[PDB]
């Protein structure tokens, strides 16, 4: 594995979430993680993006469970290697600006958001799979910037 | 001899380090130190049900174990 203990090498996610990390929970004990946590995650080209951090029962010590949407965010791909840091401060978002790439609110966002507290990170993509067609999006803005958590109180902007 | 307790509010994630040994009440005067609230309670779930009772005695480590998270409600 890596030197450092909070360098993981990123292995398929079973759970399929965009939201989530999985670490195994000796990794976990071993970092002060713990289940629920946010976490920043830090891959290639200087890329940031926030998940919720899991244990994961296979997940061997020195690698991390993440989907491809979560991988993208990152720029890195399977056996590539990432960062993981607890981050305190991912604040309730109050407005935030969701735009597709290339009804929105109604069939896929407000499903995809609705109390699951999800963390998302400006210049984030992230696929919704819903109705008959998949659309991703991108987080063009947050308030508070550059991170938050889509909470009830949070107003979307999606046109 | 501490213990870490998270406590979840709309401004992120605060770690307290505490005696399990401390009261609840010690819990809730170490939160508002270390926070700008507030009138606040605190609370095991997230839909705010079961309220922790801002003691002395009750201890912290009865009710909570090391890495559990608690709900904050302003």
């Amino acid at each position: 594995g890596a030197m450092e203990p909070n360098r993981l090498i990123v292995e398929e996610a079973q759970n399929d979430d965009n939201s989530v990390v999985s670490l195994s929970q000796a990794k976990m004990d071993e970092l002060q993680l713990f289940r629920g946590d946010t976490v920043i995650l830090k891959g290639k080209r200087r890329k940031e993006t926030v998940c919720i951090v899991l244990s994961d029962d296979t997940c061997p010590d020195e690698k991390i469970r993440m989907n491809r949407v979560v991988r993208n965010n990152l720029c890195v791909h399977l056996s590539d290697v990432v960062s993981v840091q607890s981050c305190p401060d991912v604040k309730y978002g109050k407005r935030v600006r969701i735009l597709p790439i290339d009804n929105l609110f109604e069939i896929y966002l407000k499903p995809y958001f609705l109390e699951a507290y999800r963390p998302i990170h400006m210049g984030d993509n992230f696929i919704v799979r819903a109705a008959m067609r998949p659309i991703e999006f991108k987080v063009v803005l947050t308030d508070p910037e550059p991170y938050c958590i889509v909470a009830p109180e949070t107003v979307i902007f999606c046109d | 001899d501490k213990i870490l307790i998270r406590v979840q509010s709309a401004e992120g994630i605060k770690r307290i380090e505490i005696s399990p040994k401390s009261n609840l009440k010690h819990l809730y005067d170490s939160v508002q130190n270390a926070l700008k609230v507030d009138g606040f309670g605190l609370f095991k779930e997230r839909n705010f049900l079961t309220e922790l009772q801002a003691s002395g005695s009750q201890l912290v480590g009865t009710s909570l174990r090391h890495g559990d998270m608690v709900y904050l409600k302003q």
